[PDB]
DNA sequence: CGCAATAAATGTGATCTAGATCACATTTTAGGCAAAAAAGGCTTTACACTTTATGCTTCCGGCTCGTATAATCGCACCTTATGTGAGCGGATAACAAG
DNA sequence: CTTGTTATCCGCTCACAATTCCACACTAATTACGAGCCGGAAGCATAAAGTGTAAAGCCTTTTTTGCCTAAAATGTGATCTAGATCACATTTATTGCG
C-alpha cells in the first residue's frame, strides 16, 4: 500500500481527526512558502526521479497533538497576512 | 469581454512589466514620455511640454515620442503597450 | 476524450466543448450522495463552485 | 472475414475477462485493413472586406 | 469569504424606487442599424447603464480618461458592462394589482386579513362585472356581494349610498385603512362563542398570519405592487448570431404588453365606456400581470406567431417547467477524462493504468508547473508552443509528475461508496484505463467494451482524503454487513484451487512404511507424510515431494499445496485455519478475523501474494476442449427410464377419455421440471470420486473456463443450470402467454435439436431479457427519500448526558410473532448492570462494548429485556452520540466522530435493492402461497405433553378437538422443549397425554382434505329453515359412496330460498337462543355452502360432536412482498395496500362465526366494561390464536400494520421497534445481511413531530419537538401552576414529510413544496442558519458535517508549527 | 636480533629527447593621433492632419395620407382517439338532533 | 316532521417528471399598391488655428578605420651541461608476531 498511513489510524482512537490534521495545514505549508515548517528535513516524503528527491507531500509530521488551540477563522487571517506570496518574471 | 483561465495570466503579464525594464534607457526619451500621461494625465501640450524638461523646442515633441517608439521594441518578454490597439 | 480547459457561457458560465476542444465529464448527482457517504469536505464544494 | 489458426489455450492472467492477444505475424500481412474515408470542402464567401 | 445566514422580507415599493433609476415606457427594444439602444426603451442606458465599457450609446465619452462621469446630453454614468447584471426598474400601474406569490398560495395574505375567506369570493369578483363592498354604510357586511341587477336599484331610495367598487381597485384601499391593533383583538375573543366550523374554521389563520406582520417589521400594504422591476439585460441578452442577423428572449414580449394593457385603461375606457366592457378590461390587467411574475398558475399566457408554451420569469427561475424533481442539478467538471477499459496483472490492489497521451491532457496545468521549475521549459507560455499539435512531443517529467496524486474512478451507476475508489496513477504504454481485476467484484463490469470516466483531484485537502477513506485498501469490509467484499474472482481463485488439491477416499489408519505411496492423496496419517520428514519447508517441493512440516509448534500431515498459503498468514499474523478444501467462501472468513486485532496493513499485505500465486498454475494448466470431452452422464438414462413410465400411461388414460387435456396439461412439468435438477447433481457426484481434473467446454471466451467441475466447485463461475445445458439435458420452456410446452425437448447440443423442438426453444428465451428491465432501470429510488431527510442525522456530540434509566430495552418477544436474532444486540454498549444468574463475579460491566462474542454469552440464558444504550434514545438536539449507535461495521471499532450515519445508512439498504423485486406477475391467478406436512412424528425420546387442549369422545368415533391453540412438543428431563409442531383443527391423535414414545414413531395423523366444525358449547339441536329441495339438498359421492346433505350457497337460491339463511341454533329447555358469556352475542352456528351434515333433526349433541365440516380452499393476497413498493410503505408511512384492522381495547379472546364470514372486532377483546364491534372483510388471514393476552398496538393478522393505529397505544420505544425490524424482514428472507441500527436513525426523524390533543388554551396546530416532556406536560400544577393541563399525543409522520415541517424555509425549499415556504419565511422573517446539509450545497461553502463539525473544528493541529501559539 | 608478507621503494646505464644558454639583426607589438563614417543632437522651414462650419445638391432612405374595392356570407374531404395518482375544493346524499 | 351538522363523494384546479458520459446525421409559413413627402448623409471642397509628422541642414560627440614608428618581443641552429622517460627486476625499510 503506502508508507506510513495505517500507523496513523492506529496510534489515534480517531480517523477522521487525522484529516484536518494533514489537510487544513498542509494545505497552508504551500500558501504560506516553506517557512513555516521549522521541523528538521527528516520528515518528508522521498520520489525517485532523475537520481534525486523533490516535492513534500506530508503524513509524517503528525507526533504532537493537542486539544484547544486557535479558532477557525484566523487560521487563514493572519497567514495571508504576514506572507503575501505572488508570481514574478524578469 | 470576460477572459477565460487560459489567458488570464497571459494578459496579466502583458500590461505590468514594461515600466520596470523602461527605466533602463536614455533619461531623456524616456523620462519625456514616460513623465508625462503615466504619472500624470493628458498628453501632447506642445507649448507646454517645451517648458517640462527645460531644454530644445517644440520640434523634439514629436522627433523624441518616434524615437522612443522604436525603443518599445525592446521589452520582448515584458510588455504593457501592446495590448490597448 | 480529455478536456482540461474550455470556453465558457456568459449568464450560465459552466464548461462546455466545441470542436477542436473536447468536453468536459458532468458531473451528475449520482455520485454526489456517494462522496456525502464518506463524510468529506472541500472534495465537494469543489465539484460545485470553482 | 476470414479464417485463421489457432493454439485453444489461456495465457498467464492476460486473457482475463473477453481479453485477447494478437500474434504480430498477423499485422505483418495487414490482413486487416479498413478504409475508412471522410469528407473535407472549402467554400469561398462574398465578404464586405 | 464565506456565507452565514440568510434574511428574508418583503419588498416596498419605497426599497425598489431606490435600486431603479427611472421607468420604461418605450416597448421598443434596440436598433439594428447602429445597433444603439432606443431612448427611454427596454433595453435603454439611462437606466440600465452602458453597453460598451467606458461608453455611453451616443459616443460623447470614448477613451479611458473619463473614470466615471455622467453626461448632460445622454444621461448615462461612466461604467464597465458587469454592472448591466445587477440594478433594476420599474413600471407606474395606474391600476393597483395584487400579487400572484400572495393571493394563491394558502392561506391568502391579501384576501385573508380583510375578511376574505380564500376562493368563493377572492375569485369571482375578478372576473365579469361583480360589484362587492370595501367599506360600508352603517355596520354592514365585509363578505357578501351585489348585483348588477340589484345595484341600479340600489342608488336612488330603498338604498343608501353604498362604496361600489369593480376588482382589483378594491383590495388596496382596504390595507391601508385597517388597524392591525384593534381587528386582532376583535377575532381573537370569536373561539368560544361560536361553533368552531362556521366561522373558527378559517379564524383559525387570522390570528396567526397577523401576529408574523406585528413581530415583524412588516405592514399589509405591501403585498400590493404599484410597481414591476425588470430583469436584467445580461439574463434577457439580445447579441446577434449569425448572417447580420439577431438574437432575443421571449420574455421581453411580456413587457411591450403590460404597457398597452395600462395605457388603455386610461384614456378610452375610464372615461367613455358604459361599464358593460371596462370591466372585462379591468379582468385582462390582472391576468397580464400575474403570468409574467409566474406563468402556468392560472390563464397560461400565449406569444403571438408559434404558440408552445410562453416563458415567463418564476418559470426560468426555478425550474417549474420539469415539476422541479428534474432540476439542472449537475456541474461539468472541468479536468475529466475517458477511454476504453482494459485489464493488466502489472497493476496492484492499490494501482491503476491508464492512457499515456491522456497524462498530459488531465494534468495540464500542473505539468507546466514543474516544467518551468526544471530545465525542459522557463516560462509557461513558451512550453504552450511545443506540446501543441505537432512531431515535437518527447517524454520527460511525466513520470515524477504523477507519483502521489491518486485518481477516483467513477463507474455509473454507483449505488454504495465503492464504485467510486482511489488508486495510485501509473503510467503505462497504450490508450486505455487497465483495472485491477480483484476490485472488479466493486465495479460489478466486464471488459467486453464497458467505458468509465476518471476525476482527478486538484486540491491538496481532497488529495489526503483521497488516501483516508476514498482509497481501496481501507474500504476492504462491507458496510452493510461485514463480511470482506473483495475476493477472488476466476483466475486468482483457480491457481489456488489447483495447488491446493488432493484426493481423498482413504481407508482408515495404519502401519504403513512401503508400497502405496500414491502421489498427494489426501489421509489421516500415513503414506510419505511419515517416511519424508523435512525440518525445513525450503527443501520439500523440487520433484514433487510432500511429508511431514512444521507449524505453530505441531505435528500434521499435509502436502506442499496445503501449506503454501497457510504459511505466509503466521508471517504477520498467526491464526489456524481448519483443514478444508481452500475456495472463495473460505478466505471470506479468514480475512474477517485478520482486521479484528491488526490494522489495515497487515491484513492488506495477505492480498499480495494470493494474486501472484493466482496467475502462474493457471498458465500450466494445459486445459483444452476435443470431441469426446463432452461425455454425458450415465445417470441420464437412469432418470429417464421413471419418466418414460409415466409417459407411457399419460396418453393410455387420454384415448379412454377419462383424463381431459388439461388435466395432462400441468402434470407433465410436475415430473420433468424435478428430472433436469436430479441430473445435475448426480453428474457432479462423479466429479468428485475417482477423478476431478476432467475438462469439458466448448470454445468460447467469457468469464467460465475449462474443466466444467474444476470452476463450478472452486465458487468462480457455473451454475447448475447452465452447466445441465452442456452435459444434461434442454429443460422447459414456457408459451408467451404463461403456459409450459407440452413435449419436453430432451434432446441436447450434443446430437443435435429438431426444427420444431427448436422452435419452443426461441419461446422461453424471450423471458430472459424481460424480467431485469426493471432493475438495471433505477434501484436507487429507495435511497432517494433517506437522503434527502436523514441529510441531519450526524454525531454532534460524544457524550450526551443521559443516565441509563430512560432509554430502550429490546424485548426478545419481536418479529412476525416471535423471531429474534443477534443482529438488534450487534454492537452496543449495555446501560444498566442487567444481573444475569449464576457464580459471583458474573454481572456485565455498566461501561463496556459488546462484541460478537460477548452477545452470545446474552442470549443464552437471560432471555429477558436488557438494557442497552439505542439511536431513538438520545437526549440531544439533532445528531446521535458515538454511544448510542455502536460498532462502525465498515472497520472494527466504534464509531468516530464524524460518521454521517444518517447518509451512509441509506445506501447501505438502498444498493441491495438491485437483488429484490421477485415475481410480480401472473401465471395464472396466484390466490395464495405454499404448504405441506401431512403426519408429524418425533425422531428422539421423551413423554408427549399437551397445553390447554379440550379432546373428547366424538359421535363419529375419533379422537378430535375442541381447541385451536394446542401444541405437540417433547418433554426432556428438564422440563424444556426440545421440539415444536402444530396441529390443525379437528384433528385427531393416537395417543393422549402421559403416553410415552420412542425414535422415528408417529404420534399424529389427521385429514388436511377437510376442516370439521366443532360446537364450543351443549345444547340441542335446531335446523334452521332448511327444507330439503328448497335450500339444502344431498349430494352422494362418486369415490367414497358416501351420501351427505350438502348446502348450497346464496348466490344459488331462489327468489325466496335468498331470504333465508341456513343456520343450526342450539337452545336450553325453554327455547331460548344461547347467550354467550362476555361476548354477548347469540349461539347460533351458521353452515355456508359446500358443507354437509350427517345429523338429524332432534338429537342430542354434547360439546365436541362435529356439527358439519367445510373443506377449506385457499385464500389471502400475498403478503410475502419485497423490493422498493414494499420498503416505501412503512417509511412513508402510508396506509399499506395489506389492511389489517386493530382493535383499540384489550381483554380476552372470544371467537364468534357468522354466516357472512367471521364478525366481531377483529378478534374482540373481552374486558371488564362494555366490548366493541365491527367489521372487515374475510380476505384476513388468521394469526393468533385463542388464549392470548394482546394489548393494543399488537399486529393480530399478518403483513404490514398501520403506522398511525399502534401509534395510540405504543408510543415511541415500541412503534419504532417494529418498522425498524418489519423492514429487517423482506432483507431476510432474500439473503443479505445489514444491521438495524441503518433504520434506528432514519426512524427516530419521524420522532420529532407531536400533536396535541387536550388544548385549554392553545390553538391545534402546536407540535414540536418531543424533548420537553419537563415542562410541556408538567405545566400544570407544579411548572408554571397555570391550572391549564394539557395532555400530548406522539405523531410519526411520513419520512419525506418530515423534513418538511422544518424550523428552515430553504430547506423544505430544496424539496417538495418550495413555493410555500418562501412566503411563510418572509413575513416573519426567518434567520435561518447553516446547520442542515443540502442548504449547504446551494449556497456554497464547507460542509457542517462529516470532516468538519462543531465538535471536531475545535482541535486542529497548526499553530504554525510554533509561530502562531501567541497570535490568538 | 631474525622472521612474515603485502606495498612501496631501488638500482641498473646506454638511448633519445627536453630544456637551456648566450650577443645582435628581424620582425611584432603596444597605444598613440586625425580622418572617415555614424549617432543623436538641436536648430530652422516644407507641408498634412483630422476637424468642423457649412449649405447645396442628388440619391437612397424612411414614413404617411387618401382612394378604390367588395362585403356585413358559403360544402366535402382527409385520418385518431395521452398517462396516472395524489391533493384539493365544491356539490350531494345520509344522518342524528330538535 | 323539519332542521341542523357531518361524512362521502365527485369533478375540479392545483402542484408537480432524478440512472450516468459521448458520437454521427438533419431542419421554417403570413397583412393590396402607388404617389408624394421629408429625412439622412454621398463624401464635395472649403479653410482656419491648431496640432503633431516628416524631409534632411550644419553642429558636436562616438566610433572603426588606416596610419607611423619608438620601443619591446621574437626565431637562426649547432653544442653543451642539467634535466627528463619508459617497463616491471630485484632490493629495501615500515610497523609487529611469536
Amino acid at each position: 500500500a503506502r508508507v506510513t498511513v495505517q500507523d496513523a489510524v492506529e496510534k489515534i482512537g480517531n480517523r477522521f481527526d487525522l484529516v484536518l490534521v494533514a489537510a487544513r495545514r498542509a494545505r497552508q505549508m504551500q500558501v504560506g512558502g516553506k517557512d513555516p515548517l521549522v521541523p528538521e528535513e527528516n520528515d518528508k516524503t522521498t520520489v525517485i526521479a532523475l537520481r534525486e528527491i523533490e516535492e513534500g507531500l506530508i503524513n509524517n509530521q503528525i507526533l504532537d497533538v493537542r486539544e484547544r488551540q486557535e479558532q477557525q477563522e484566523q487560521e487563514a487571517a493572519e497567514l495571508q497576512a504576514v506572507t503575501a506570496i505572488a508570481e514574478g518574471r524578469r | 469581454t470576460l477572459e477565460l483561465p487560459l489567458d488570464s495570466a497571459t494578459t496579466e503579464s502583458l500590461r505590468a512589466a514594461t515600466h520596470d525594464v523602461l527605466a533602463g534607457l536614455t533619461a531623456r526619451e524616456a523620462k519625456v514620455l514616460r513623465m508625462r500621461f503615466g504619472i500624470d494625465m493628458n498628453t501632447d501640450h506642445t507649448l507646454e511640454e517645451v517648458g517640462k524638461q527645460f531644454d530644445v523646442t517644440r520640434e523634439r515633441i514629436r522627433q523624441i515620442e518616434a524615437k522612443a517608439l522604436r525603443k518599445l521594441r525592446h521589452p520582448s518578454r515584458s510588455e504593457v503597450l501592446r495590448s490597448f490597439l | 476524450h480529455a478536456r482540461s480547459t474550455g470556453s465558457y457561457s456568459l449568464v450560465t458560465q459552466q464548461p462546455l466543448g466545441g470542436k477542436a476542444q473536447f468536453g468536459g465529464q458532468r458531473f451528475g448527482e449520482m455520485e454526489v450522495w456517494a462522496l456525502e457517504a464518506y463524510g468529506a469536505a472541500y472534495t465537494l464544494q469543489e465539484m460545485l463552485t470553482v | 472475414g476470414q479464417n485463421m489458426r489457432v493454439a485453444f489455450m489461456p495465457w498467464n492472467g492476460y486473457n482475463f475477462e473477453d481479453s485477447i492477444l494478437v500474434s504480430e505475424r498477423v499485422v505483418q500481412e495487414d490482413r486487416f485493413t479498413t478504409i475508412h474515408i471522410q469528407e473535407l470542402a472549402c467554400v469561398s464567401r462574398d465578404t464586405k472586406l | 469569504e464565506e456565507f452565514d445566514a440568510i434574511k428574508i422580507a418583503l419588498a416596498s415599493p419605497d426599497m425598489i424606487r431606490s435600486w431603479s433609476f427611472g421607468e420604461v415606457k418605450k416597448p421598443e427594444t434596440i436598433n439594428y442599424r447602429t445597433f444603439k439602444p432606443e431612448r427611454d426603451g427596454l433595453f435603454c442606458a439611462r437606466i440600465f447603464g452602458p453597453v460598451k465599457d467606458y461608453e455611453c450609446l451616443c459616443g460623447k465619452y470614448k477613451r479611458l480618461k473619463h473614470r466615471g462621469v455622467i453626461c448632460e446630453k445622454c444621461g448615462v454614468e461612466v461604467t464597465q458592462t458587469k454592472v448591466r447584471r445587477e440594478r433594476m426598474g420599474h413600471i407606474e400601474l395606474a391600476s393597483p394589482t395584487a400579487h400572484i406569490w400572495f393571493l394563491k398560495s394558502l392561506p391568502s395574505r391579501i384576501g385573508l386579513l380583510l375578511d376574505m375567506p380564500l376562493r368563493d369570493i377572492e375569485r369571482v369578483l375578478y372576473f365579469e362585472s361583480y360589484v362587492v363592498i370595501e367599506g360600508g354604510m352603517t355596520n354592514l357586511e365585509r363578505q357578501q356581494i351585489l348585483t348588477e341587477e340589484q345595484y341600479l336599484d340600489a342608488l336612488e331610495e330603498f338604498g343608501d349610498e353604498f362604496d361600489a367598487k369593480m376588482g382589483a381597485e378594491a383590495i388596496q384601499a382596504l390595507l391601508k385603512s385597517m388597524d392591525l391593533e384593534q381587528e386582532c383583538e376583535q377575532l381573537r375573543e370569536e373561539l368560544n362563542e361560536t361553533n368552531s366550523e362556521t366561522k373558527r374554521k378559517k379564524l383559525t389563520k387570522r390570528i396567526k398570519l397577523l401576529e408574523a406582520f406585528v413581530q415583524s417589521g412588516n405592514k399589509p400594504e405591501w403585498m400590493i405592487l404599484t410597481v414591476l422591476p425588470v430583469l436584467p439585460p445580461d439574463l434577457r441578452p439580445l447579441v446577434p448570431l449569425d448572417g447580420g442577423r439577431f438574437a432575443t428572449s421571449d420574455l421581453n414580449d411580456l413587457y411591450r404588453r403590460v404597457i398597452n394593457r395600462n395605457n388603455r385603461l386610461k384614456r378610452l375606457l375610464d372615461l367613455a365606456a358604459p361599464d358593460i366592457i371596462v370591466r372585462n378590461e379591468k379582468r385582462m390587467l390582472q391576468e397580464a400581470v400575474d403570468a409574467l411574475l409566474d406563468n402556468g398558475r392560472r390563464g397560461r399566457a400565449i406569444t403571438g406567431s408559434n404558440k408552445r408554451p410562453l416563458k415567463s420569469l418564476a418559470d426560468m427561475i426555478k425550474g417549474k417547467q420539469g415539476r422541479f424533481r428534474q432540476n439542472l442539478l449537475g456541474k461539468r467538471v472541468d479536468y475529466s477524462g475517458r477511454s476504453v477499459i482494459t485489464v493488466g496483472p502489472y497493476l496492484r490492489l492499490h494501482q491503476c493504468g491508464l492512457p499515456k497521451k491522456m497524462a498530459l491532457e488531465l494534468f495540464k496545468p500542473f505539468i507546466y508547473g514543474k516544467l518551468e521549475l526544471r530545465g525542459l521549459a522557463t516560462t509557461i507560455k513558451a512550453a504552450k508552443k511545443m506540446v501543441e499539435r505537432e512531431e515535437a512531443v518527447v517524454w520527460d517529467i511525466l513520470d515524477e509528475v504523477i507519483r502521489e496524486h491518486p485518481v477516483l474512478l467513477n463507474r455509473a451507476p454507483t449505488l454504495h461508496r465503492l464504485g467510486i475508489q482511489a488508486f495510485e496513477p501509473v503510467l503505462i504504454e497504450g490508450k486505455a484505463i487497465q483495472l485491477h481485476p480483484l476490485v472488479c467484484a466493486a465495479y460489478n463490469a466486464d471488459f467486453d467494451g464497458d467505458q468509465m470516466a476518471v476525476h482527478v483531484p486538484l486540491t491538496l485537502e481532497a488529495q489526503l482524503e483521497a488516501r483516508a477513506l476514498m482509497m481501496s485498501t481501507n474500504n476492504i469490509l462491507s458496510p452493510a454487513n461485514g463480511e470482506p467484499i473483495i475476493v477472488p474472482s476466476q483466475d486468482v481463485v483457480l491457481g489456488l484451487y489447483y495447488m491446493t488439491r488432493d484426493c481423498v477416499n482413504a481407508k482408515g489408519e495404519g502401519m504403513v512404511l512401503t508400497g502405496p505411496k500414491e502421489a498427494e492423496r489426501l489421509y489421516r496419517s500415513g503414506l510419505a507424510s511419515l517416511h519424508a520428514r523435512v525440518k525445513v519447508r525450503i527443501t520439500e517441493y523440487e520433484k514433487d515431494a510432500n511429508g511431514e512440516l512444521v507449524a505453530k509448534t505441531s505435528l500434521k500431515d499435509t502436502t506442499v499445496g496445503r501449506a503454501i498459503l497457510w504459511m505466509i498468514v503466521p508471517k504477520g499474523l498467526p491464526y489456524s485455519i481448519v483443514n478444508q478444501a481452500l475456495g472463495k467462501k473460505a478466505i471470506s472468513k479468514m480475512l474477517n478475523t485478520c482486521y479484528r486485532i491488526l490494522g489495515l496493513k497487515p491484513t492488506v499485505i495477505f492480498a499480495d501474494q494470493i494474486m501472484y500465486t493466482g496467475f502462474a498454475y493457471a498458465a500450466r494448466s494445459g486445459a483444452s476442449v476435443g470431441i469426446d470431452d463432452m461425455v454425458i452422464p450415465e445417470k441420464k438414462h437412469e432418470i429417464i427410464s421413471e419418466a418414460e413410465a409415466e409417459v407411457a400411461e399419460i396418453q393410455e388414460q387420454f384415448q379412454s377419455g377419462l383424463v381431459t387435456a388439461g388435466e395432462r396439461y400441468n402434470k407433465v412439468i410436475d415430473i420433468w421440471a424435478a428430472a433436469n435438477d436430479r441430473v445435475s447433481k448426480a453428474m457432479m457426484d462423479n466429479l468428485q470420486t475417482e477423478t476431478v481434473i476432467n475438462r469439458d467446454g466448448q470454445e468460447e471466451k467469457q468469464v467460465s473456463f475449462n474443466s466444467i467441475y474444476m470452476m463450478a466447485d472452486s465458487g468462480a463461475r457455473g451454475s447448475a443450470a447452465q452447466i445441465r445445458q452442456l452435459a444434461g439435458m434442454r429443460g422447459l420452456m414456457a408459451k408467451p402467454d404463461g403456459s409450459i410446452i407440452e413435449t419436453p425437448i430432451t434432446a441436447n447440443f450434443r446430437e443435435g435439436l429438431n426444427v420444431l423442438q427448436y422452435f419452443i426453444s426461441t419461446h422461453g428465451a424471450r423471458k430472459g431479457l424481460a424480467d431485469t428491465a426493471l432493475k438495471t432501470a433505477n434501484s436507487g429510488y429507495l435511497t432517494r427519500r433517506l437522503v434527502d431527510v436523514a441529510q441531519d442525522l450526524v454525531v454532534t456530540e460524544d457524550d450526551c448526558g443521559t443516565h441509563e434509566g430512560i432509554m430502550m430495552t429490546p424485548v426478545i418477544e419481536g418479529g412476525d410473532v416471535k423471531e429474534p436474532l443477534r443482529d438488534r444486540v450487534l454492537g452496543r454498549v449495555t446501560a444498566e448492570d442487567v444481573l444475569k444468574p449464576g457464580t459471583a463475579d458474573i454481572l456485565v460491566p455498566r461501561n463496556t462494548l459488546l462484541h460478537e462474542q460477548w452477545c452470545d454469552l446474552l442470549e443464552e440464558n437471560s432471555v429477558d429485556a436488557v438494557k442497552v444504550r439505542s439511536v431513538v434514545s438520545c437526549d440531544t438536539d439533532f445528531g446521535v452520540c458515538a454511544h448510542c449507535y455502536g460498532r462502525d461495521l465498515a472497520r472494527g471499532h466504534i464509531i468516530n466522530k464524524g460518521e454521517a450515519i444518517g447518509v451512509i445508512a441509506a445506501q447501505s439498504i438502498g444498493e441491495p435493492g438491485t437483488q429484490l423485486t421477485m415475481r410480480t406477475f401472473h401465471i395464472g391467478g396466484a390466490a395464495s402461497r405454499a404448504a405441506a406436512e401431512s403426519s408429524i412424528q418425533v425422531k428422539n425420546k421423551g413423554s408427549i405433553k399437551l397445553s390447554n387442549v379440550k379432546s373428547v369422545v366424538n359421535s363419529s368415533g375419533k379422537l378430535v378437538i375442541t381447541s385451536r391453540n394446542t401444541e405437540l412438543k417433547l418433554i426432556d428431563e428438564f422440563g424444556r422443549t426440545k421440539e415444536s409442531y402444530k396441529v390443525p383443527y379437528g384433528a385427531v391423535l393416537a395417543k393422549g397425554d402421559g403416553e410415552q414414545v420412542a425414535g422415528g414413531e408417529t404420534v399424529a395423523n389427521w385429514d388436511p382434505h377437510t376442516m370439521p366444525v366443532i360446537t364450543e358449547v351443549s345444547g340441542f339441536v335446531r335446523f334452521t329453515d332448511m327444507i330439503d329441495g328448497q335450500t339444502i339438498t344431498r349430494q352422494t359421492d362418486e369415490l367414497t359412496g358416501l351420501s351427505s346433505l350438502v348446502v348450497l350457497d346464496s348466490a344459488e337460491r331462489t327468489a325466496g330460498g335468498k331470504d333465508l339463511r341456513p343456520a343450526l341454533k342450539i337452545v336450553d329447555a325453554q327455547g331460548n337462543d344461547v347467550l354467550i358469556p362476555g361476548t354477548d352475542m347469540p349461539a347460533q352456528y351458521f353452515l355456508p355452502g359446500k358443507a354437509i351434515v350427517q345429523l338429524e333433526d332432534g338429537v342430542q349433541i354434547s360439546s365436541g360432536d362435529t356439527l358439519a365440516r367445510i373443506p377449506q380452499e385457499s385464500g389471502g393476497t400475498k403478503d410475502i412482498t419485497g423490493g422498493l413498493p414494499r420498503v416505501a410503505d412503512l417509511f412513508e408511512a402510508r396506509r399499506p395496500k395489506e389492511p389489517a384492522i386493530l382493535a383499540e381495547i384489550s381483554g380476552i379472546v372470544s371467537f364468534g362465526k357468522e354466516t357472512k364470514g367471521k364478525r366481531r372486532l377483529v378478534i374482540t377483546p373481552v374486558d371488564g366494561s362494555d366490548p366493541y364491534e365491527e367489521m372487515i372483510p374475510k380476505w384476513r388471514q388468521l394469526n393468533v390464536f385463542e388464549g392470548e393476552r394482546v394489548e393494543r398496538g399488537d399486529v393480530i393478522s399478518d403483513g404490514p400494520e398501520a403506522p398511525h393505529d399502534i401509534l395510540r397505544l405504543r408510543g415511541v420505544h415500541a412503534v419504532t421497534r417494529y418498522i425498524v425490524n418489519e423492514v429487517q424482514d423482506v432483507y431476510r428472507l432474500q439473503g443479505v445481511k445489514i444491521n438495524d441500527k441503518h433504520i434506528e436513525v432514519i426512524v427516530r426523524q419521524m420522532l420529532r413531530k407531536a400533536t396535541i390533543v387536550n388544548a385549554g388554551s392553545s390553538d391545534f396546530l402546536e407540535g414540536e419537538q418531543v424533548e420537553y416532556s419537563r415542562v410541556k406536560i408538567a405545566n400544570r400544577e407544579l411548572e408554571a401552576n397555570g391550572k391549564v393541563g394539557a395532555t400530548y399525543s406522539r405523531d410519526l409522520l411520513g419520512i419525506t414529510k418530515a423534513s418538511l415541517a422544518t424550523e428552515s424555509f430553504i430547506s423544505a425549499a430544496s424539496f417538495q413544496e418550495t413555493t410555500r415556504v418562501l412566503t411563510e419565511a418572509a413575513v416573519a422573517g426567518k434567520r435561518d442558519e447553516l446547520r442542515g446539509l443540502k442548504e449547504n450545497v446551494i449556497v456554497g461553502r464547507l460542509i457542517p458535517a462529516g470532516t468538519g463539525y462543531a465538535y471536531h473544528q475545535d482541535r486542529m493541529r497548526r499553530r504554525a508549527a510554533g509561530e502562531a501559539p501567541a497570535a490568538p
